[PDB]
């Protein structure tokens, strides 16, 4: 039984397919900041 | 490496020719403290007054 912990999530789109990408890749990504830190935010709004 | 419960016990600090930092350990409920003083008994570095 195996388990390992992807640290960051930085970050981004990785239309390379998914047994060939890196971890901290998702596959789709809309409205994120992955921060250096802190790592997926919501993107800050629109004041109007 | 963050996977396995590592239930922690006695972290130790060693220092050189100083003393009396005290030590706040805090847990979510138990706030112990342990507070330190400068030199074991019968050493040269404890003295009356010096």
């Amino acid at each position: 039984l195996i388990s390992q912990s992807i640290k960051n999530l930085k970050g981004g789109i990785s239309q390379q397919p998914d047994i060939l990408r890196y971890p901290d890749q998702g596959s789709r990504q809309v409205n994120g900041w992955s921060s250096e830190t802190e790592g997926l935010q919501k993107r800050p709004p629109l004041v109007f | 490496e963050d996977i396995g419960r590592l239930q922690l016990r006695r972290a130790w600090v060693n220092y050189e020719n100083s003393g009396t930092f005290d030590i706040y350990v805090e847990n979510q409920s138990s706030n112990w403290k342990y507070t330190m003083a400068g030199a074991r008994l019968g050493s040269n570095t404890l003295r009356a007054g010096r």
